[PDB]
């Protein structure tokens, strides 16, 4: 094929060029250090009340969800939108977590689509919410054997108005056309229901702090990402590394090459990479391109016979009977001890020749 | 709150070239028994720098063009800081690194300063709306010796680098640039931008012996050898005479 | 379904001031999200700036981040656009679109627009 | 087909749009001519004239030489709809308004 001829005389002829194709994906990416404060909504104080439900923009962040685990037995992972698992592996523009604290013993009204009287008269959740609702009770660290009395919350509406905003303004209330303005009496009284709290009570209508994360997305630039990949480190083959800025093949070992604090990448003469620092734990490699070379066949004619020889040039018979030599490895001769007039140069003072069957031999 | 120091009258300045000092790392890059040939903006060897010597308060306004070789040889830390701006009204941004007792602190504000800035940090009095603050920990600093202090403030493309090398020197003749090679590592790279022209020292009176030599880089082609161990060991300017550009 | 207008100027000199205002009705924007969207003579769409109803945020684009500003009023259910220091490669008629933040990537409304030129 | 003034460029190789992505894609290696002309004389009225329809919402960016003639509904949020075209549950195929 590469002599463009059916008939290939005697002689050692190059075709094409051997190398060895890497295995793994190894990335490398360092450890994020600008992680999100999410430990000032979950372990931050008691609760924010639900008529004043607060949220921070928690935005231009690395949000990573793991963090959230590891902590009390938190049950009822109900998310809509997107699965409980996954999201690694998307960027919202914005994020928007909710801390409120209701009675347990409906929680389910907490839903998209769902209605009722608490999820309704304090916050209500639309149709379309591809966040993430959680909850776990607190009555360990958030009761108190006297009356707890630090939640309230509302009861007294006339209809139900828009989603997501707060409701601070509690101003008297009319159940029906009676002209009270302002007596605070029977069927006129103060719009504010309160909470109690109690160790005795059981686990239905027991204090449950709940979040829910509203994964906001606009045409803005993606800013809360997850975590990258960072997988292991498997040196001693040829591996494709993707470090931060540096792509490639190559084989990674132990280097002896003593990096300064600074310095992060190395070249070489050919302006070549050959050094690189892993980032996230402190230790210099050394980037070498697995064994290649050129594959030449060594054959004694098409007209006589049709065996060939394959020399790799620039191998160790390590990574391809088989013959070691000082141009590299061949392949289908047997080395024979005697020695006769060079016919086919393979080179070192090595050549080949076509000899009594018949076998092709070097010597 | 400011205030205008009494009884200071101006020096004129004096000269002195720089003994093959002002070698600083072009990149990040490591390499062992290589000869680079580099294109940035380096101290050209034997430059006329300035001796603004203090022992007595020597603060002048001076040009950054596009770069600044701050020497420093003290015993007792003088000086404790910079500050760069293009205008000093006020009005745009400008960049400030003060020394602290225990950490160095950098701003990007317009703070109120005044034109005898001098040290409790008594130079400004009020704080606008800043883009950029650092808090750097390790800040940046027997009998028979002496502090060398070696500084490379740059501005291109934005990022404002500093490098910065510490030195123990032996107190000679009258002070000036020792010989040697000092091979700057680089220390700051902010993410700044900010248009910056002119710069001024801080100094430190501790009312109950100091000298900076700055000067100014122009591009320029250096040859520059790396050892085994990663540093520089020496330099060719390759524009200061037939044999520096021959080798 | 519903949809609505939106009014202002039609031409400004380069150097004045415009206040568009899209004006909104029956509708659930509180909890929506608003934005505008230009569209060049002879070019595609290009994002200008965008409001939510959550948290009230704001994003604008890289190219009109000191130069153009806007407000939702919730009170009237309209949202407004105030232009400054216009200069003269910014024509475009701006488009008043609403969406969903718990949705996909797609516009829900557009409004009417109309084509501002600047000398 | 007839589209509007200002969708007339997205109908080229590379271009994108609304045009372009659901209702006619050229390929790259598109070796031919567009041809286009106005008919404001002849496809315009003046009382309201919606009898030209255009796909506005898809699921995917549709391929080179494809003609998609559905009707399924399409859906913004995560609501089943199961053909109702209600909230969420947007009619892909929209009408154009030609004055
Ligand atoms: C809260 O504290 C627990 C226990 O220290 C920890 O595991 C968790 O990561 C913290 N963060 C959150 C989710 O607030
Ligand atoms: C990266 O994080 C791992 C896990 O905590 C830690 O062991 C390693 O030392 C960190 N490396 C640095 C220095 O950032
Ligand atoms: C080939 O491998 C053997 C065993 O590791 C080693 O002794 C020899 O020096 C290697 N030769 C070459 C050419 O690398
Ligand atoms: C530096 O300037 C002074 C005054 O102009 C001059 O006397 C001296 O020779 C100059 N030295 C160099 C290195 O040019
Ligand atoms: C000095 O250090 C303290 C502690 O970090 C810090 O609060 C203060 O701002 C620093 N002072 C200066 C010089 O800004
Ligand atoms: C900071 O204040 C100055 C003076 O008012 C102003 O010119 C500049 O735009 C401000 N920058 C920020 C961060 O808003
Ligand atoms: C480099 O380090 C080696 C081992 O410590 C040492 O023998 C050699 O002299 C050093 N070279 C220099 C001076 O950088």
């Amino acid at each position: 094929c590469t002599l463009k001829s059916f008939t290939v005389e005697k002689g050692i002829y190059q075709t094409s060029n051997f190398r060895v194709q890497p295995t793994e994906s190894i990335v490398r990416f360092p450890n994020i250090t600008n992680l999100c404060p999410f430990d000032e909504v979950f372990n931050a104080t008691r609760f924010a009340s639900v008529y004043a439900w607060n949220r921070k923009r928690i935005s231009n962040c690395v949000a990573d969800y793991s963090v959230l685990y590891n902590l009390a037995p938190f049950f009822t992972f109900k998310c809509y939108g997107v699965s409980p698992t996954k999201l690694n592996d998307l960027c919202f523009t914005n994020v928007y977590a909710d801390s409120f604290v209701i009675r347990g013993d409906e929680v389910r009204q907490i839903a998209p689509g769902q209605t009722g009287n608490i999820a309704d008269y304090n916050y209500k959740l639309p149709d379309d919410f591809t966040g993430c609702v959680i909850a776990w009770n607190s009555n360990k660290l958030d009761s108190k054997v006297s009356g707890n009395y630090n939640y309230l919350y509302r009861l007294f509406r006339k209809s139900n108005l828009k989603p997501f905003e707060r409701d601070i303004s509690t101003e008297i209330y009319q159940a029906g056309n009676k002209p009270c303005n302002g007596v605070a009496g029977f069927n006129c009284y103060f719009p504010l229901r309160s909470y109690s709290f109690r160790p005795t009570y059981g686990v239905g209508h027991q204090p449950y702090r709940v979040v829910v994360l509203s994964f906001e997305l606009l045409h803005a630039p993606a800013t809360v990402c997850g975590p990258k990949k960072s997988t292991n480190l498997v040196k001693n083959k040829c591996v494709n590394f993707n470090f931060n800025g540096l792509k490639g093949t190559g084989v990674l070992t132990e280097s002896n090459k003593k990096f300064l604090p600074f310095q992060q990448f190395g070249r070489d003469i050919a302006d070549t990479t050959d050094a690189v620092r892993d980032p996230q734990t402190l230790e210099i490699l050394d980037i070498t391109p697995c064994s290649f070379g050129g594959v030449s066949v060594i054959t004694p004619g098409t007209n006589t016979s049709n065996q060939v020889a394959v020399l790799y040039q620039g191998v160790n018979c390590t990574e391809v009977n088989v013959f070691q030599t000082r141009a590299g490895c061949l392949i289908g001769a047997e080395y024979v001890n005697n020695s006769y007039e060079c016919d086919i140069p393979i080179g070192a003072g090595i050549c080949a020749s076509y000899q009594t069957s018949q076998s092709i031999i070097a010597y | 709150q400011c205030v205008n120091l009494t009884t200071r009258t101006q020096l004129p300045p004096a000269y002195t070239n720089s003994f093959t000092r002002g070698v600083y790392y072009p990149d990040k890059v490591f390499r062992s028994s290589v000869l680079h040939s580099t294109q940035d903006l380096f101290l050209p060897f034997f430059s006329n720098v300035t001796w603004f010597h203090v022992i007595r308060f020597d603060n002048p306004v001076l040009p950054f063009n596009d770069g600044v070789y701050f020497a420093s040889i003290e015993k007792s830390n003088i000086i404790r800081g910079w500050i760069f701006g293009t205008t000093l009204d006020s009005k745009t941004q400008s960049l400030l690194i003060v020394n602290n007792a225990t950490n160095v602190v950098i701003k990007v504000c317009e703070f109120q300063f005044c034109n005898d800035p001098f040290l409790e940090f008594r130079v400004y009095s009020s704080a606008n709306n800043c883009t950029f603050e650092y808090v750097s920990q390790p800040f940046l600093m027997q009998g028979n010796f002496k502090n060398l202090r070696e500084f490379v403030f740059k501005n291109i493309d934005g990022y404002f680098k500093i490098y910065s090398k510490h030195t123990p020197i032996i107190v000679r003749e009258p002070e000036d640039l020792p010989q040697g090679f000092s091979a700057l590592e680089p220390l700051v790279d902010l993410p700044i931008g900010i248009n910056i022209t002119r710069f001024q020292t801080l100094l430190a009176l501790h009312r109950s012996a100091a000298a900076y030599y700055v000067g100014y880089l122009q591009p320029r082609t250096f040859l520059l050898k790396y050892n085994e161990n990663g540093t520089i060991t020496d330099a060719v300017d390759c524009a200061l005479d037939p044999l520096s550009e021959t080798k | 379904e519903v949809q609505l207008v939106e009014s202002g100027g039609g031409l400004v000199q380069p150097g004045g001031s415009l206040r568009l205002s899209c004006a909104a009705s029956d509708f659930y924007f509180d909890y929506y999200e608003m934005s505008w969207v230009r569209q060049a003579p002879g070019q595609g769409l290009e994002w200008v700036s965008t409001i939510s109803g959550l948290g009230g945020a704001t994003y604008y684009a890289d190219s009109v981040k000191g130069r153009f500003t806007i407000s939702r009023d919730n009170s009237k259910n309209t949202l407004y656009l105030q232009m400054n220091s216009l200069r003269a490669e910014d024509t475009a008629l701006y488009y008043c679109a609403t969406r969903s933040p718990f949705g996909d990537y797609a516009f829900s409304y557009w409004g009417q627009g109309t084509l501002v030129t600047v000398s």
